[PDB]
DNA sequence: TTTTTTTTTTTTTT
């Protein structure tokens, strides 16, 4: 019941394919670069108990050889075997492998080249530990392989080996004590987070709220609830927001990144490829796979179009995608959140554009991702200056040497630490929560063309999922009134950001006309005037010739009622 | 043997130049000797090949050396002499034309090997240029899919490949030079510029 | 070894005077039960093995192989002191063994796993027909009688040779439950006697059975070394289980018994979800299918339900479509177009090297007796639309590649979530105006579900006072019951309307459709009547009255109503006066 | 005692 394996590791120099030679035959060596077709697991004999032999010789040992036929070898004795090995299964110890065929890297061959490389096999229990596209540093072992010479009583060629190889290519918690104590942290988190920006605040916590997880579970029977997060922040072309999205890549653990129009619609669909050949069928991820549990981005949404937007929209309700050609039936898991960027259709604001029309796309996917937080990013004379200040010391190469309070791998630290968390407000004070939520409404009631959306029950949804994070950012569970506050008003800046029963459609306008116009305006001159835009917006949307009049005679008659 | 290491003596020969006053418009001229003034190009182009530096800071940054231009004016301006001649003195050269230029043309074919019957990841017109320098014709004409090989390495400075067995998103950092022509193809006097120059003022941000 | 024998004298004792939950061995009622179903499939907990005696659960670990070859050989004889026969019936069980983890799942499997009872499961993928194993040489004497093979016989003859069933299915793991980054490595699986054919192209399935290797096998020149590539013969075969018994339905219908269990079934399609009492009707109506129903020897007219729910942005419309998975027997999830897979088109393929053109069935044809679910209509080409307005019509479908001439079965009921033109709530105007979809394939839906609204202050206080209720973990019939119960009905309970009665609806239909006249057109159809009865049939089996009650009518006629309804514009404040009568 | 095989038709797909 012992086999045992032996693996040498940090070698003296790293050697190329091109520098594969006869010479390194049975030696160690280290090499590395990309994958290529990971081929299923299957036994290596090591020793067999093949006989008899004729008819029971029951030798059991080596034949070890590479072939790997045959036992029968000079046996028994007296069996005089020739005959059949016979194979014995049973009694042979197994080991591994899987072959691996490398490609070698693009970074170092010298174009125009089309690298030449060969197999990579796995014998050792340091099989299947390779994951492809990877670079990983191996062991040598050159030896060779059978299908120029032949033994007379054949064709070799080069066949890798390593009995090592590794994928290359506690006490900080004591810190998060520390970090854990402060009040401060919390603001702390927030000016610490991505230097190459400049101002833009509350958008920032987001990122991070991002970066830290939601519930994404349960309540049964049932399907499972959100969970999550969603930003899609906007503003004016040179806003400087990409500057989050590298930042996204360029911090957030398997960050997946592509603005482009062309993925193509699959994609984060799949494809499905057909010819493979042979059959075909073969189903491409596509792009969003690895970026399962992680934090997605995009690019303008103008440029992503609207044939796909609902489509990458499945996992933004389901969370997980189907993907049909007619290809064979599947669902993928897709559980991410997606933050992106486009810019605006106006490439600014419109102000006055009620963020539904703003954007260019459907309120499914649209109310879904939350909350959008717009940006429009202007001139202003002291912050011409401060944007020749600060964004100048981005621009300096020196002083880069203004930093921020946390280091940035200890802030990662810090969240894999904050993704341990499973806080949970049960707290009879989410009763709040209902109010606020209630009198989120209240507000978004009239008119429908504004904030609203509704906004969305999913926001009653969504207003727990940012405590969630908030939990996390405070790293206290159970939640407050205060930390939802935050989220609550958080949202409401950029749902203002969105916004720039006879008697009782007459009581609507009566306080109505007066509730769009008698702040931007007096609410004056005449009474019958009141009636005349209103036979314009009345007429579109009652259902009869008997529903004009009472628009009409009733516009009359609250008018000689208040009159 | 065919159809370089620098020699010490020659380096303060260097220096020589250097304290020579019109290097700026001297290696200029040098570097165009077949065109007839537009000498801002050569001056620009010049401090193309001196482009920039590598910021990369703790994390992050990378915004490199890395600098596109664009030229255009009346149709046919020898400026396609330039782009054929400095794409010839790179190390890393690049140059092909409008509606020639597309999302799916210039990134990762994942050919078959063929004759060994295996498909390897092939590197696309854009993977070699990284280092270097690109070269263009006409980008008011580039197609719709074209751009999206552009939006995609501009700023993200990489490329990303998922598709078939292997997954590598890949880097791509080089200064471009793409010719043009104006819609006209003259752009006509007075005018705003900006449909001028074809394209919206967005994209030329 | 002989000594295993005395092993075989205890197991036998664990094997058939076991009791669980006081007495009533499961043991002896399904040998009972086949017996009565002489299905020869005798099913093994192995809950209770390791309760009792964990050194035989052990032997599962070292070689089960032959472990059960003893133990089924004693069920029989312990059926056979229930049933003094089988000796005239099969001569021959083996035991299926329910689950025993293990619960690995593909990628990981290593050669310590070989003869050693392994636990598999994953994704029903392209499969071979069935072909007749030889088992037993057996001839007339003419060498003697061989056995053979699992699968070798080395190292000619045969008669009276005794066959069974053989299949050999390739299964490759969820592309949903893949890891990323990975190809869909796989694996192939053998199928004996009543496990063959079971499984079914494209779904989730456990796969019960021990690994084999042997023997080299072909790849060689591939390697180079010694490789005995993988297969796993399945001992039992089990979809992503549930079926009813004789005590759960006998205690099942004394729910059936009591007034207001249609009632209670209405609260519980929606257990996490509250929202609308309204729709929820029609969901598990819809749900609960209905008789096919035949007349001799012609059209069988339509059983099957046809749901359309219009949309409505942050509605809990998307969120309602996904509760009919888990809760039907049998569903496709198709998501709309874009799209999820498949785009129910049934398409062929020829297949590799030599062979003709293979037919593959669209995703219908895996929903057979069961139910599509579709949402985002707007999302969908006019391409794959197409063949939807097939299935509701013949019940099966017709492509066009392309070499050999078909039918095909399709009993797929459907339903339908599509978002509203543009935002939310769109035609104030007819609600003609608000559907981009053609009408001749809207009124090929019976159900009009229109959802809603423009914010009302109390409702929401309601709805989310119990959502934030909801959410809090981290009346209703219990679950495992309700989906027991619409099963159980839907492959017994045939509901059948008097005509003593039922006149009533053509007269009341009469009023239900000369003032369909007086406000716009239509979307009724004489199918929009024809479904009605499609209606209340389904209300009587959930009633199980076996035939249609007066009231069982009363349900579908007040859905049909307000299905309608509120779908007709403002006018409708007029048009709701009418069919007052009809309540 | 084993030998030896890539176009043409159609398809589903961005
Ligand atoms: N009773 C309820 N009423 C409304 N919303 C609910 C209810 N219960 C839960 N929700 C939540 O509200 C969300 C709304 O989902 P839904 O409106 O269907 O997304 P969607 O608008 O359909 N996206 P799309 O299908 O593209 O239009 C659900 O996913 C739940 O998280």
């Amino acid at each position: 019941e012992r086999v045992f394996q032996i693996s040498f590791f940090n070698l003296p120099t790293v050697h190329r394919i091109r520098d594969i030679r006869s010479e390194k035959i049975g030696s160690l060596l280290s090499i590395s670069g990309t994958v290529t077709r990971t081929s299923e697991v299957r036994p290596e004999l090591y020793k067999a108990s093949f006989t008899c032999d004729m008819c029971r010789a029951i030798v059991d040992n080596v034949e070890q050889s590479f072939k790997y036929t045959e036992p029968t070898f000079c046996p028994n004795p007296s069996c005089e075997n020739r005959a059949f090995w016979t194979l014995n299964v049973t009694r042979s110890r197994f080991l591994d492998w899987q072959k691996v065929r490398i490609q070698e890297n693009a970074n170092e061959i010298p174009t125009g080249s089309m690298p030449r490389t060969l197999d990579v096999i796995l014998r050792g229990d340091s099989v299947e530990r390779a994951k492809p596209g990877d670079r990983c540093k191996f062991t040598g072992v050159e030896i060779v392989v059978p299908d120029k010479p032949s033994s007379t009583l054949l064709t070799y060629k080069i066949s890798f080996l390593a009995c090592h190889v590794i994928s290359i290519g506690s006490d900080e918690i004591n810190e998060l004590k520390e970090m854990v104590k402060d009040e401060h942290i919390y603001d702390k988190l927030v000016r610490s987070i991505a230097p190459a920006v400049f101002g833009h605040e509350a958008v920032k916590k987001g990122i991070l709220l991002q970066m830290l997880g939601g519930v994404h579970k349960s309540t049964v029977e049932g399907i499972k609830l959100r969970g999550d997060i969603n930003i899609c922040v906007v503003g004016d072309p040179s806003t400087s927001k990409s500057q989050f999205l590298k930042y996204v890549v360029g911090f957030a653990p398997r960050s997946v990144y592509t603005s482009g129009k062309a993925s193509s619609a699959a994609g984060l669909t799949a494809a499905v490829v057909r010819d493979e050949e042979g059959g075909d069928y073969t189903i491409e991820a596509g792009a969003l796979m690895l970026a399962d549990n992680g934090i997605c981005c995009i690019d303008e949404f103008d440029k992503m179009d609207i044939s796909d937007q609902v489509a990458i929209h499945e996992a933004m309700e389901q969370q997980t995608i189907s993907i049909a050609k007619a290809g064979i039936h599947a669902t993928l898991n897709a559980r991410t959140s997606i933050l992106a960027a486009a810019n605006p259709v106006g490439g600014r604001y419109n102000r006055k554009l009620s963020l539904r029309g703003n954007l260019n796309m459907t309120a499914p996917i649209m109310s879904r991702f939350d909350l959008f937080f717009v940006i429009l990013d202007d001139c202003n004379e002291k912050i011409d200056t401060e944007l020749a200040s600060h964004i100048v010391d981005l621009h300096m190469k020196r002083d880069e040497a203004i930093e921020p309070p946390f280091s940035a791998e200890q802030l990662r630290r810090y969240i894999k630490y904050a993704r341990t968390f499973k806080p949970i407000l049960t707290k009879e004070a989410r009763s709040y929560l209902v109010e606020k939520y209630k009198e989120l409404r209240k507000d978004d009631a009239q008119g429908f063309s504004r904030s609203s959306y509704r906004i969305t029950v999913r926001q009653l949804e969504s207003m727990i999922r940012l405590s969630e994070a908030i939990a996390r950012a405070n790293c206290v569970d159970e939640i407050t009134p205060s930390f939802i506050a935050e989220a609550y008003d958080l949202l409401r800046q950029s749902i203002i950001r969105v916004d720039v029963d006879k008697y009782v459609s007459m009581m609507n306008m009566i306080v109505r006309k007066i509730a769009e116009v008698d702040r931007e305006g007096a609410e004056e001159l005449t009474a019958v005037d009141i009636v005349d835009w209103y036979l314009l917006q009345k007429e579109n949307d009652l259902g009869s010739l008997a529903e004009y009049w009472e628009e009409r005679r009733l516009a009359f008659k609250v008018i000689k009622r208040l009159v | 043997k065919v159809s370089r290491q620098i020699t010490d003596q020659d380096l303060a020969k260097i220096r020589e130049v250097a304290a020579r006053e019109d290097l700026y418009s001297l290696l200029a001229r040098s570097i165009a000797p077949s065109i007839y003034e537009l000498e801002d190009v050569k001056k620009g182009i010049l401090l193309q090949l001196f482009g920039g530096t590598n910021k990369t800071f703790t994390k992050g940054g990378r915004y490199r050396g890395d600098i596109n231009i664009l030229l255009c004016g009346d149709p046919s301006t020898s400026k396609s002499q330039i782009l054929q001649y400095v794409h010839k003195i790179t190390p890393r050269g690049v140059y092909t034309s409008g509606k020639g230029s597309s999302a799916v043309g210039l990134t990762a074919y994942i050919t078959r090997d063929v004759d060994t019957k295996q498909l390897v990841l092939e590197s696309g017109a854009l993977v070699l240029s990284d280092g270097g320098v690109c070269c263009i014709d006409e980008f008011d004409k580039m197609s719709d899919s074209t751009r999206s090989v552009l939006h995609e390495v501009m700023e993200q400075q990489t490329i990303s490949i998922a598709k078939a067995g292997i997954i590598t998103t890949l880097n791509a950092r080089s200064s471009i030079l793409a010719s043009a022509n104006p819609i006209g193809s003259r752009y006509n006097p007075n005018l705003p510029v900006t449909e001028n120059i074809d394209l919206p003022p967005p994209l030329l941000s | 070894p002989n000594v295993s024998r005395t092993i075989a004298r205890e197991l036998k004792s664990f094997l058939l005077e076991y009791t669980d939950e006081t007495g009533r061995s499961v043991y002896g009622a399904r040998i009972r039960t086949l017996g009565e179903m002489n299905s020869e499939s005798l099913e093994v907990n192995y809950r209770h093995l390791a309760e009792s005696k964990a050194i035989l659960a052990l032997f599962l670990a070292k070689c089960p192989e032959e472990m059960l070859k003893i133990f089924d050989l004693v069920a029989m004889e312990a059926t056979e002191l229930h049933y003094p026969d089988y000796a005239r019936i099969h001569s021959e069980i083996h035991v299926r063994i329910s689950d025993f983890p293990t619960i690995y799942s593909l990628r990981e499997l290593r050669e310590s796993n070989l003869s050693s009872l392994v636990r598999v499961t994953g994704v029903v993928t392209r499969r071979t027909g069935v072909f007749p194993q030889l088992k037993y040489v057996k001839f007339n004497c003419l060498l003697g009688p061989f056995f053979q093979d699992s699968n070798e016989e080395i190292r000619v003859n045969g008669e009276k040779t005794v066959y069974r069933n053989y299949q050999r299915v390739t299964l490759q793991e969820a592309p949903g439950t893949v890891p990323p980054g990975r190809l869909p490595r796989h694996r192939e699986v053998i199928l004996l006697a009543d496990l063959v054919d079971v499984s079914k192209p494209g779904e989730e399935v456990e796969v019960t059975g021990i690994y084999k290797n042997n023997y080299d096998g072909n790849l060689n020149a591939k390697n180079g070394f010694p490789v005995f590539a993988t297969i796993i013969e399945a001992n039992s075969i089990k979809r992503r289980v549930f079926s009813w018994t004789e005590e759960e339905e006998r205690e099942f219908r004394k729910i059936s018994r009591d007034r207001g269990i249609i009632d209670k079934i209405i609260s519980s399609m929606a257990p996490s979800i509250y929202g609308h009492r309204d729709i929820k009707t029609a969901v598990a109506c819809s749900l609960f299918g209905g008789v096919p129903k035949n007349v001799n020897g012609k059209h069988s007219i339509r059983g099957d339900i046809n749901v359309l729910l219009l949309g409505d942005p942050g509605t809990a419309k998307s969120q309602i479509l996904k509760y009919v998975e888990k809760t039907a027997h049998r569903a496709v999830f198709a998501t709309g177009q874009g799209a999820s897979a498949v785009g129910l088109t049934a398409s062929v393929r020829k297949d590799p090297i030599t062979k003709e053109w293979t037919l593959e069935g669209g995703a219908l044809v895996l929903a057979d007796k069961g139910v599509c679910l579709i949402d985002e209509f707007d999302k969908m080409n006019d391409q794959d639309r197409t063949s939807i307005h097939e299935a509701m019509e013949q019940q099966s479908i017709s492509i066009s590649k392309a070499g050999i001439v078909t039918t095909l079965q399709a009993r797929c009921s459907i339903i339908a979530a599509a978002n509203p033109n543009g935002g939310r709530y769109n035609s104030t105007l007819p609600l003609a105006q608000n559907v981009s979809l053609t009408e001749p394939i809207l009124s090929r839906f019976d159900i009009l579900c229109v959802v809603r609204d423009l914010v009302d202050e109390e409702a929401d206080e309601r709805l989310a006072t119990f959502v934030v209720d909801s959410h809090v973990r981290s009346s209703p019939i219990p679950q495992e019951l309700l989906m027991k119960y619409i099963h159980y009905a839907r492959t017994k309970i045939y509901p059948k309307l008097h005509q003593m009665d039922m006149d009533k609806v053509s007269r009341v239909y009469a009023d239900l459709r000369r003032e369909s006249i007086s406000t716009g057109s239509f979307p009724i159809t004489v199918r929009h009547l024809e479904s009605i009865l499609r209606i209340a049939e389904s209300f009587a089996k959930m009633r199980l009255s076996e035939f249609v009650s007066s009231y069982d009518l009363d349900r579908a006629i007040k859905v049909v109503v307000d299905s309608f309804v509120d779908a007709q514009k403002v006018s409708v404040r007029r048009q709701l006066r009418r069919s007052f009568a009809i309540y």
